[PDB]
């Protein structure tokens, strides 16, 4: 029956975690890397207008 | 000890990505994936000890 | 590049950070990245030969000129390390940097050295005008051909 | 005796004025005239460096004093120390190799070749100028010949670049002027413009406080403080790259160099009062052009910002008052010189072959061009202040200035030191991406780029010869301070008490 | 083979490398080869033992 | 075109010992460092220039490693990274066992692998050492020079970066100059009484003397 | 002379050899002059030099010239002599 | 307060008595080193040090380094000049004529091989080189 119990206790999280690399580095695209990206055109816009 | 033991692991990873590339190809998607790679023991021994 | 016809504008917009190259399922491994593509042969030439090939290659001066420029550095290294007086140094730098320019001044004219117009006329006419600049004097040409370096004429 | 500076100064505007009587088409006879003239004259510096400058004398050397007009006082006097060789030294250096990277011009070579002796001219007239009115005169001669250049040797804008940058020009130079005015008839009895005079003069704070405001404008009009900055961006942007080697390599330090001479020795009072100002203003400004780089979709434009982040350093050395950290300006001014020349060389060249502009389309360029991505690479590493390069010292140094200052206390030196730490993240964040999205990753490119398509013996002799000082100078940086540790202590003797 | 044999002496070093910080054939008071080469060393938790 | 992992003989007019001459009818090029050098016919039969072949291969191998032993720990003395070494007193040190049952140790641990060899020379392909692993297809080594994954861990002959015969001189003529070498400092040690690097310090200055003829 | 033995308590004794050496100033312009000589050689002799890409006809036969904006005019002049090269066939015609 | 607003603070006169006597103050001191605040475990600990460093210096003395030896040499001095007025002052009150007259030795050792510098006079800078290297040693002998 795929007993549901044991698919999302460990195998779904345990995949999960180890195939988004703890989350972290996603993050770190979201908050810093994008957000410094934004910065610049910020920037940009300012020496430009 | 982490040092030796690690070099001993990373070169006998490459020497077995080496011999599956010739039956996988070049791809490293494909030449480091362990879901294909079962059943080495038998053909490169020295790589298993 | 230059476009002949007007090119298909991009209507999908691009990302400006990605990489520029092509797609990780489109790249062939071991071809694309030189990996798996230097197969050795037994006809491997002489390393002095492959020496040899790559200064000749770069058109050498030849002669006294090529005298000079093998003999400069050595032979100013050999005079700061023999306590030489530097002013004998200065004088064969300056001697050695008018002669190389006179030297090479004296030396023929080729297409790639005047104009655009001038390398793109008819190549029967370019060549009869580069053979006769590098043969009468420069008031003969400039009389007999300077109607050529007028560019709004035509 | 002999008028060794005199005749420095003369002989490049004087073999140009003489390239109008060679009858000869083409570019050869023309180019290796300017390239004898180029050389002759950095053998003719390095034998006055050689046998006449002594870097141990803090002392000004090779005067030379000749009355040209009565009314103002004023003499053609020129002389060498040791804050003025090292540039002189670096405009020989890189205008010589201008020249020979300016090769395949074969539009107009006569005015242009003319117009880089004259440039060579200017620039090491300026260096080596003692009179107050001769400096003005030195900095004014440059407006004509690098207009000329960008608007007939530019790139796409380059009529708009050109027109932006006299104008910017001018308008920092009449305040130059102003000051000129100002400070040269301070006199009680009669007008005096030599500055060996004028260093001893002694000014009200308000006054001396306007003629360091009337100086400080052109000095960053010219050198690119924030707000005049945005001359540079477009003018090096839109530039030949033989012009963005003089552009980003010399005239950028013209600035500084006239910071150090006027605002720092003239007046001492005054720059002690707008230092701590500039340590901020500097700090923002390499974090504001290290942040505009990445914002920046075109190559050279990227480069531009960069230089005016790297102008920071510099900014901070000169507000920092301490010799380490002049010396470390200088060293900076150096590098910067042997940094951005190259950089702007190698994007013309790589733009010749390839014809792109934005980054967004430059991918693989790695595989047809291997030795422009390797010097690509080398000298961006000398742009991240990578250490066994010139510019890691020189950060590092103007660091220990600040570190060692004693006119700042603790929160200050922490908040600044913090700062300009935070533009060592920012410059590889761009860099490295510029490089990423300029070399790496594959396309197929034509059969005809395989070979003949690289960079040529020229171009590869003009990379090495800029890239080999610089790892001279990150290994053994007192090849350059040595030759100013002496005057710049004589400059901070007037900032302590006496 | 060139593969091979930096493995067969990561093999030896990774089977021999642990008896430098355990004594090598004690034999009462024996200090191992490693405790020899930190002879000052810092060790909070057994500083008196 | 590819790795070519057979010895190619020299042409028949190769360089020569005596230049003029002519080359022995047994000496065809096909060995390393062959210049036809045989006055006294001592290779005439095939069976001994084999023997005699392996021989000088032994002897030149020997002779490298011993001028190396000898050499480069005397440089490093003369530099100053080694106390008291002296390749003629090294025999008469105080070791850890003697030299008589030292000596029978090394007589067995040497005669085992001096007689696989034997065993090979004989018989070649008796003795195999390297491994025969499923699907690798060992090639078949020349006798006299072996070498898979131990002794060619490098993988430098069979064809790589310079062909087979040319290493083989290459190591041949290192091996000549070595026993030259060697019986040179055999002779040097008793004659001059001194090291060799310091004969060469006292002939290199005023060579006109300090010479055999100055003892 | 120059070396300074340090003991310290529970530690291993330091032993510090140090030599204050630095390069002379006429060792430095031996540098600087050696260096110009260099550059001045290598200007001479890489000018001498061919170069493989601006002597090339994919550089010369686009219109190149040296000059930093020959690619846009050319692709202008192009657009403007095709526009001219209709006029011409339809005043032929 | 974030950073002064005069002139810096110039060369600060020392309590202890060892300067010049007609002047107050030595002739190798230079304004505007920075020097770090420790205490008298710290000053005495940079004093043998930097009296072995001065030490260091008998391969910069020569015909054509002198300007680098003088450069040292008023670096160093204004060091061991300033922590030898740290570790005088805070000395016990029967300790301080010795130390004093210690550092008065030392420091007309250093204007004797400043002043040898000078003249670019090699045999005197050898003389007072060593005059100033049998005074260091005892300054670490002493300060060990
Ligand atoms: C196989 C070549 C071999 C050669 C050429 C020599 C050569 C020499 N040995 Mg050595 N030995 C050699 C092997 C061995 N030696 C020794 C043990 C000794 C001793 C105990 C002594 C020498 C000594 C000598 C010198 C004889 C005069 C000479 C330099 C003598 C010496 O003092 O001169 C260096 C000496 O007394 N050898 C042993 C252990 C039994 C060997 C085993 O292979
Ligand atoms: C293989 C090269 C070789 C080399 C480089 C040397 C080097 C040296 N020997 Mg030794 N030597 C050698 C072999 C060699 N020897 C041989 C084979 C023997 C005898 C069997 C000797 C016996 C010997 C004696 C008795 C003495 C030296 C001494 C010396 C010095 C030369 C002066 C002289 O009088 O000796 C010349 C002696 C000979 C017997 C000549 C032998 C030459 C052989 C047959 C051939 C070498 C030639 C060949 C072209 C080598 C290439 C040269 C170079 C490229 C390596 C010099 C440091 C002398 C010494 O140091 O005194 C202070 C001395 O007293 N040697
Ligand atoms: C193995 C020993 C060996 C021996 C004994 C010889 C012997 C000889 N060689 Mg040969 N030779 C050899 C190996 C050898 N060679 C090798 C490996 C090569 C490289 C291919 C040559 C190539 C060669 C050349 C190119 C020449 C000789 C020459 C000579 C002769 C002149 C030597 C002499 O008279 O001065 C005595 C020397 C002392 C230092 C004492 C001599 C008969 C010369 C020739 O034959 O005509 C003269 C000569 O020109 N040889
Ligand atoms: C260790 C012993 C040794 C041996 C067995 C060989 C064997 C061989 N040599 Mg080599 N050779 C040697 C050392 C040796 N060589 C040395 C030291 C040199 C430099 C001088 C050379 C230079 C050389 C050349 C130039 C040539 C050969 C060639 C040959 C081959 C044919 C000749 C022959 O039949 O040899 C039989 C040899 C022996 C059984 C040794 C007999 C020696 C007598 C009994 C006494 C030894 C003499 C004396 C003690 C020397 C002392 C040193 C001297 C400086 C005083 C054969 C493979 C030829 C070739 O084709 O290459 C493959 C050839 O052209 N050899
Ligand atoms: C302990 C027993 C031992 C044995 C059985 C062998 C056996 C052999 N040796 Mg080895 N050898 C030994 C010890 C031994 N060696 C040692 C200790 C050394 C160091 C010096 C050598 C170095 C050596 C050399 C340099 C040579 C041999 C050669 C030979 C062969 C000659 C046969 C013979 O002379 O009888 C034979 C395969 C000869 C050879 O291989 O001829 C083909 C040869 O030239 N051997
Ligand atoms: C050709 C064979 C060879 C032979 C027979 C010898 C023989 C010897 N060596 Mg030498 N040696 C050789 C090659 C050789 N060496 C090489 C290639 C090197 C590298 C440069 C050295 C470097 C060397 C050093 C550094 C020392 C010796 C010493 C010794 C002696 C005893 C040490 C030892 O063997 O057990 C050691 C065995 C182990 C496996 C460990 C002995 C005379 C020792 C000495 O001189 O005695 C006082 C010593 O200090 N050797
Ligand atoms: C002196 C030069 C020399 C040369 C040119 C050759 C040449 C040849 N040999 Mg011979 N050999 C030599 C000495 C030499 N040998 C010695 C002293 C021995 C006795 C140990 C042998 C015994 C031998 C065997 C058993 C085998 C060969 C093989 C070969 C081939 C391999 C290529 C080569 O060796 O690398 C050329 C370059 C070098 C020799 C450079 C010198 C090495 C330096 C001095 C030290 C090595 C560096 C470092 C310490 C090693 C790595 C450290 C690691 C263990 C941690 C080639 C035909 C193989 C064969 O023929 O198969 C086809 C074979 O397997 N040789
Ligand atoms: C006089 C000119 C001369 C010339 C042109 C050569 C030429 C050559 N030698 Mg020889 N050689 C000479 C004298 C000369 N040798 C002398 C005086 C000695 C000392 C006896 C040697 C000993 C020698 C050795 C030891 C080796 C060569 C090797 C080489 C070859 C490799 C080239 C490299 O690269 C080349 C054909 C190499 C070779 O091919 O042998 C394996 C090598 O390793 N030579
Ligand atoms: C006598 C005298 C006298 C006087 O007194 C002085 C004088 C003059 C100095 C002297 C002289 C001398 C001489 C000349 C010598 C020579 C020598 C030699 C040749 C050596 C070699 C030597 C040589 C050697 C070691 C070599 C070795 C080698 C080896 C191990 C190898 C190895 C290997 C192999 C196999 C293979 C693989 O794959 C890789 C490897 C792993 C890598
Ligand atoms: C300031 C100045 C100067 C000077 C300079 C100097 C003083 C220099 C020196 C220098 C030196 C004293 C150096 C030394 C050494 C070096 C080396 C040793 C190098 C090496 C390198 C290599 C080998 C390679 C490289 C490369 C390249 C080229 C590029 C690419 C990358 C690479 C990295 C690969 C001059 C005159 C210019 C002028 C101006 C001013």
């Amino acid at each position: 029956g795929q007993k549901r119990i044991l698919g999302d206790n460990i195998i779904t999280i345990i995949y999960n975690w180890s195939a988004n690399r703890g989350y972290i580095d996603a993050f770190y695209s979201t908050f810093l890397i994008k957000g410094i990206r934004s910065l610049s055109e910020l920037v940009s816009f300012f020496d430009r207008r | 000890t982490h040092a030796y033991s690690k070099a001993l692991l990373f070169l006998a990873s490459g020497s077995l990505i080496h011999s599956m590339g010739t039956i996988v190809g070049y791809s490293p998607d494909k030449s480091q994936n362990m879901v294909l790679m079962g059943g080495l023991t038998k053909h490169v021994p020295i790589t298993k000890t | 590049g230059l476009t002949d016809i007007e090119p298909d504008l991009n209507e999908d917009p691009r990302d400006r950070w990605a990489t520029n190259g092509v797609a990780p399922e489109d790249f062939v491994y071991g071809k694309y990245d030189e990996h798996h593509t230097f197969y050795e042969s037994s006809e491997k030439g002489s390393f002095w030969g492959a020496v040899a090939e790559e200064y000749n290659s770069m058109d050498p001066p030849t002669g006294f000129q090529g005298l000079i420029s093998w003999l400069f550095l050595p032979a100013v290294a050999a005079g700061m390390y023999f306590n030489v007086p530097g002013d004998y140094l200065f004088i064969g730098a300056g001697l050695f940097v008018i002669i190389f320019c006179i030297i090479e001044m004296d030396k023929p004219d080729q297409p790639h050295n005047f104009e655009p117009q001038i390398y793109n006329m008819e190549r029967g006419a370019r060549d009869k005008l580069i053979a006769d600049y590098n043969t009468m004097d420069i008031w003969d040409f400039n009389e007999k051909y300077g109607d050529l370096w007028d560019f709004t004429l035509k | 005796s002999f008028p060794w500076l005199t005749t420095i100064v003369v002989l490049p505007i004087f073999a140009g004025s003489l390239i109008f009587l060679f009858p000869h088409r083409g570019n050869k006879v023309i180019r290796w005239y300017t390239i004898c003239i180029s050389m002759i004259e950095l053998l003719l510096m390095t034998y006055v460096f050689f046998y006449h400058f002594q870097p141990d004398d803090p002392l000004i050397q090779l005067v030379e004093d000749y009355k040209w007009i009565n009314f103002f006082d004023f003499h053609w006097r020129l002389g060498i120390d040791g804050l003025s060789i090292g540039p002189i030294l670096l405009t020989g250096f890189i205008t010589t190799l201008a020249t020979l990277a300016a090769w395949p011009v074969t539009r107009n070579s006569q005015l242009f070749h003319f117009l880089m002796l004259a440039m060579y001219s200017a620039q090491i007239g300026l260096f080596s100028s003692r009179d107050l009115l001769l400096f003005f005169i030195m900095w004014e001669l440059e407006l004509i010949p690098v207009y000329l250049l960008l608007s007939m040797w530019g790139g796409k804008k380059r009529l708009y670049s050109a027109t932006k940058f006299i104008l910017y020009t001018a308008g920092g130079s009449i305040f130059l002027l102003m000051g000129v005015l100002g400070v040269g008839l301070y006199g009680s009895n009669e007008p005096t413009l030599n500055l060996e005079t004028l260093v001893n003069q002694s000014y009200p704070v308000a006054l001396e406080i306007i003629f360091y405001i009337g100086f400080f404008i052109a000095f960053a009009v010219k050198l690119p403080i924030i707000p005049l900055h945005t001359w540079l961006p477009d003018t090096h942007g839109e530039a030949h790259y033989s012009t963005c080697m003089l552009l980003a390599g010399i005239l950028l330090k013209m600035g500084a160099y006239g910071l150090v001479r006027i605002n720092m020795e003239l007046l001492p009072h005054a720059h002690s009062i707008f230092s701590p100002w500039l340590m901020i203003i500097g700090t923002m400004q390499i974090i504001y052009a290290a942040s505009t780089s990445p914002g920046q979709r075109n190559l050279k434009k990227r480069i531009a910002y960069s230089s005016v982040s790297h102008m920071g350093f510099i900014i901070i050395g000169i507000s920092s008052i301490t010799d380490t950290g002049l010396n470390g300006a200088i060293l900076q001014i150096i590098s910067h010189g042997f940094i951005g020349a190259a950089l702007f060389f190698l994007a013309g060249t790589s733009y010749d072959r390839i014809r792109l502009v934005y980054l967004d389309e430059m991918g693989g360029i790695a595989i047809p061009m291997p030795k422009i991505f390797t010097l690509f690479s080398s000298f961006s590493m000398a742009s991240l202040a990578l250490p066994g390069m010139s510019g890691f010292i020189a950060e590092l140094i103007v660091f220990f200035g600040l570190i060692t200052s004693q006119k700042y206390l603790l929160i200050p030196k922490l908040l600044i030191t913090f700062g300009m730490a935070i533009g060592m993240i920012l410059t590889p964040i761009y860099l490295l991406s510029m490089s990423r999205q300029m070399f790496y990753g594959y396309k197929l490119f034509n059969i005809s780029n395989s070979s003949f398509f690289d960079s040529g013996p020229r171009e590869l002799f003009v990379s090495t010869s800029i890239f080999l000082p610089v790892i001279g100078i990150g290994v053994y940086p007192d090849l350059v301070l040595s030759l100013s540790v002496e005057k710049v202590e004589a400059i901070l003797s007037n900032y302590f008490y006496r | 083979n060139t593969m091979l044999f930096p493995l067969i002496i990561l093999i030896m070093f990774t089977l021999f490398v642990g008896f430098i910080g355990i004594p090598f054939n004690q034999e009462g008071m024996d200090l191992d080869i490693l405790t020899k080469w930190l002879t000052p060393s810092i060790n909070l938790l057994h500083s008196n033992s | 075109g590819g790795i070519s992992s057979v010895c190619e003989p020299l042409p028949p007019d190769r360089p020569l010992w005596f230049p003029g001459s002519t080359p022995p009818q047994w000496l065809d090029g096909s060995l390393p460092g062959d210049f036809g050098f045989d006055p006294l016919g001592l290779g005439s039969d095939p069976e001994t220039l084999r023997w005699f072949a392996q021989a000088e291969l032994m002897h030149s191998r020997w002779a490298m490693l011993a001028v190396a032993g000898i050499l480069i720990p005397e440089w490093l003395e003369s530099i100053g990274l080694m106390e008291n070494f002296n390749w003629y007193d090294a025999g008469s040190r105080e070791y850890f066992a003697d030299p008589t049952t030292l000596f029978v140790v090394q007589l067995a641990l040497m005669g085992w692998v001096e007689g696989r060899r034997w065993a090979d020379y004989v018989n070649p392909g008796c003795v195999d050492i390297e491994p025969k692993l499923p699907n690798r297809k060992n090639p078949k080594p020349d006798v006299g020079y072996p070498g898979g994954l131990w002794f060619d861990f490098m993988m430098w002959g069979r064809g790589s970066p310079e062909p087979v015969m040319v290493l083989r001189t290459k190591e041949i003529k290192n091996g000549r100059l070595a026993m030259l070498a060697f019986v040179g400092l055999c002779f040097q040690a008793v004659y001059t009484g001194e090291g060799p690097l310091e004969n060469l310090s006292r002939h290199v200055a005023d060579p006109g003397h300090c010479n055999i003829f100055s003892a | 002379m120059a070396v300074l033995v340090e003991h310290v308590e529970g530690q291993r004794d330091l032993i510090t050899h140090k030599s204050i050496w630095h390069l002379s100033d006429a060792a430095i312009k031996n540098v600087y002059l050696f260096y110009m000589m260099f550059t001045c050689w290598g200007c001479c002799v890489f000018g001498a030099a061919k170069d493989p890409y601006y002597d090339s006809e994919q550089y010369r036969g686009d219109g190149g010239d040296g000059t930093g904006h020959w690619v846009y005019e050319k692709q202008e002049d192009i657009e403007e002599a095709g526009r001219a090269a209709l006029w011409r066939e339809e005043l032929i015609e | 307060q974030l950073w002064l607003d005069g002139p810096l603070p110039g060369l600060r006169p020392a309590e202890n008595k060892i300067g010049n006597e007609e002047t107050g103050t030595r002739t190798f001191l230079k304004k505007g080193i920075y020097m770090a605040n420790i205490g008298t475990k710290g000053s005495a600990l940079r004093l043998r040090k930097y009296a072995f460093d001065l030490l260091a210096m008998e391969d910069l003395i020569g015909q054509d380094t002198l300007n680098y030896v003088r450069r040292y040499l008023r670096f160093k001095g204004t060091f061991m000049y300033y922590d030898f007025d740290k570790v005088i002052s805070a000395a016990p009150v029967a300790d301080k004529p010795p130390l004093t007259n210690l550092a008065n030795r030392l420091f007309d050792n250093f204007e004797k091989l400043q002043e040898a510098v000078k003249l670019k006079d090699v045999p005197l800078t050898r003389s007072c080189y060593d005059d100033t290297a049998v005074t260091l040693q005892e300054v670490m002998n002493r300060m060990a």
